[PDB]
């Protein structure tokens, strides 16, 4: 809902953490990422600057 | 895992294919 451009990505191993200004995402699959299962989640709202 | 899970319930059918042939039957000659 909020149009959010996205600056850094840490991948790890089994999750990529996606920030943007005012909202983080996690990217985990489980299993193969594989697309049907790449799956997104909003984890935490703290503020990220350029 | 809601888009792999209702992918595989989709399950199209391969539906081979079938194919007959025609026939003749000939005649019978008379003088």
């Amino acid at each position: 809902n909020r149009i959010a451009i996205l600056k850094y990505a840490v991948p790890f191993s089994e999750e990529l953490l996606i920030w943007s200004d005012e909202a983080q995402f996690v990217l985990t699959a489980s299993g193969t990422l594989t697309s049907k299962s790449v799956e997104l989640n909003l984890t935490t709202q703290f503020d990220v600057q350029d | 895992k809601m888009d792999t899970n209702q992918i595989r319930a989709v399950e199209p059918a391969p539906l081979t294919q079938e194919v007959s042939s025609v026939e003749f039957g000939g005649s019978s000659d008379e003088t």
